[PDB]
DNA sequence: TGCCTGGAGACTAGGGAGTAATCCCCTTGGCGGTTAAAACGCGGGGGACAGCGCGTAGCTGCGTTTAAGCGGTGCTAGAGCTGTCTACGACCAATTGAGCGGCCTGCGCACCGGGATTCTC
DNA sequence: GAGAATCCCGGTGCGCAGGCCGCTCAATTGGTCGTAGACAGCTCTAGCACCGCTTAAACGCAGCTACGCGCTGTCCCCCGCGTTTTAACCGCCAAGGGGATTACTCCCTAGTCTCCAGGCA
């Protein structure tokens, strides 16, 4: 069994471009990209937690890592999306 | 005239510019020194070729910038040397 | 001597992809040396990764990790 | 961008005008006596010394010069800053800058 | 007496490469740092060590950039450094 | 606090160039160097302020600047960590 | 489609707020000097930039020559997976000494002052 | 041969680095005990080594002319140095406020374990 983000990437693509497909090589590129940004954000969250002598990675750590890593407009939009997701999650 | 047409032709394309078999031989020759009787996956050699061609294209672009800065159209080895020296790979 | 396998027209193709109009005759040896250095570094790291895994076959993941640690990530082979 | 002084503009205009009097643009296909300037300097022709070749030259026109586009020839409201050449549209300006502005290709 | 051009420049090159002292006045740099920071967040206090670290990093960055700029100037057969040299160095470095 | 970029002085930029080995300097180099330093400081200070804001602090410590520089790829020694 | 794996459902111990206290330390307007880095002339040298003329080296076009590429085949080294069972590392109480500040003081290094040597013109 | 800039040897003063002294807390020692993975053993995949055609690319020559480079000739703009500005920077004079640190308490909130069904490769 091999795990990949191909299914979720396909779902997102269908949400954004319902009539547009994706080739296998492009899907591999997308999986690699998702893994790369995941590892980068998690590594920055880990460094932030270790610097502040905190044993837990919380939403604040991920938000700060996103602000540090992503450029301006992407960073602010991602922060808004994450805050919205967390707010919806806590209220359900 | 032909140079600009060739630039556009290779610029629009995506295929690998280096021939596959000579590059595979070069990769195996380089790897021979580090370890004996090394086997390579085909995907590994394809990845090496992709990285090498991207590296060379980016370097050539920086060397073209260096040549233009010298009021020259031809690229000379000193341009490659300066590109690598400024980039820091020296 | 397989470094001569990188033919002069191939170097011309790479330069043209980079937007070079004219190429001097001594560029070919220089670019062969540069490519040899780059390949030596990447392949050395990949062979180190392969040896650490007790494997005798250099997989694509080894090359991907070597490139990533060299500072130039490569997409499309890691997944 | 760079700017060309009056001497450069006048030299370019004189060179272009003199090129219109050239017999051929190519060289002799066989590839193996004076000239007009030698004739003028030998004649020692002085102005106001009666009618002659120099005094017969037409004077400046009264009507002002009409600008035309250096690329397509249609009338040109615009003047290139770098070299002073006239042009009429963004496409023509790009063509002029790529072809004959600054370095004369 | 009057030294010919270039001699005093080389003399001060040697002088400033012998030393390790900071070359920018500390108060102007502190004001510049505070001016840049007030845009990101108001009511921010800088420790003296933080300002000194910023100054050291900036001076090292500028020295290395000037080395690259001088290499660009020697290329294309020149001695003076011009803004095109800095632009080429930055573009080759991967900035902008 | 306004127009503090002029605090980077022409003799200061000349001294930095002399440390870098520059013999002759054009007159337009000063504005370019001021802009480049402005950009570099903006990036480093933004990262440092993010680190300080994460710790719920109001004082930017040298450790925060060191972490910001390390993130930028310019690790600095001698100021802790 | 047949799983593994993510999701309820109960305990539970500790990480991470609150809350003092507590210690360290300037903090900021308007004033007044006062030096030493800046800032401002400016004369002149020399470097930047623009021609101009060669002449040679890249570019293009062509006819060979070559080997990359593709398709079968074929054989095995070796990558990947599984079952055992040990050796190894995680916890956990007691010791205990090595590594922290606190405090001090030689001594190395910064600096000054003449005289001498070296560098530029 | 003049001047100007270092350089080089004594002296000297200061502040900090290297050392000694308590003290504690975190390595160390001696145990138990799950389990990670080292090691057989198997399987079957793909990596490599051979062909034999197709033909597109590489190569060697010829002819050509485009541009790189050396050589001149302005001329402008930056450097070296003198004179003037000014802005770092210290001092003041005021009343207490921050604002990061270390100890207590204490309570949500993660982790761990059990069972199950459904998301997904
Ligand atoms: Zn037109
Ligand atoms: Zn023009």
């Amino acid at each position: 069994r091999k795990e990949s983000y191909a299914i979720y990437v396909y779902k997102v693509l269908k949400q954004v471009h319902p009539d547009t497909g994706i080739s296998s090589k492009a899907m591999s590129i997308m999986n690699s990209f998702v893994n790369d940004v995941f590892e980068r954000i998690a590594g920055e969250a880990s460094r932030l937690a270790h610097y502040n002598k905190r044993s837990t990675i919380t939403s604040r750590e991920i938000q700060t890592a996103v602000r540090l890593l992503l450029p301006g407009e992407l960073a602010k939009h991602a922060v808004s999306e994450g805050t919205k997701a967390v707010t919806k999650y806590t209220s359900a | 005239t032909v140079a600009l047409r060739e630039i556009r032709r290779y610029q629009k394309s995506t295929e690998l510019l280096i021939r596959k078999l000579p590059f595979q031989r070069l990769v195996r020759e380089i790897a021979q020194d580090f370890k004996t009787d090394l086997r390579f996956q085909s995907s590994a050699v394809m990845a090496l070729q992709e990285a090498s061609e991207a590296y060379l294209v980016a370097l050539f672009e920086d060397t073209n910038l260096c040549a233009i800065h010298a009021k020259r159209v031809t690229i000379m080895p000193k341009d490659i040397q300066l590109a690598r020296r400024i980039r820091g790979e020296r | 001597d397989n470094i001569q396998g990188i033919t002069k027209p191939a170097i011309r193709r790479l330069a043209r992809r980079g937007g070079v109009k004219r190429i001097s005759g001594l560029i070919y040896e220089e670019t062969r040396g540069v490519l040899k250095v780059f390949l030596e570094n990447v392949i050395r790291d990949a062979v180190t990764y392969t040896e650490h895994a007790k494997r005798k076959t250099v997989t694509a993941m080894d090359v991907v990790y070597a490139l990533k640690r060299q500072g130039r990530t490569l997409y499309g082979f890691g997944g | 961008r760079r700017v060309l002084d009056r001497a450069a503009r006048q030299r370019r205009i004189n060179r272009q005008l003199e090129a219109l009097e050239n017999d051929n643009f190519q060289d002799d296909p066989h590839a193996g006596r004076k000239n007009f300037q030698a004739l003028l300097e030998e004649q020692n022709l002085s102005v106001a010394e009666g009618p002659n070749y120099l005094t017969a030259c037409a004077g400046p026109p009264s009507r002002p010069q009409r600008p035309f586009c250096a690329v397509c020839g249609f009338p040109s409201p615009y003047t290139c800053v770098s070299c002073g050449a006239r042009y009429c549209t963004v496409r023509c300006l790009g063509t002029h800058q790529e072809t004959r502005c600054l370095k004369w290709t």
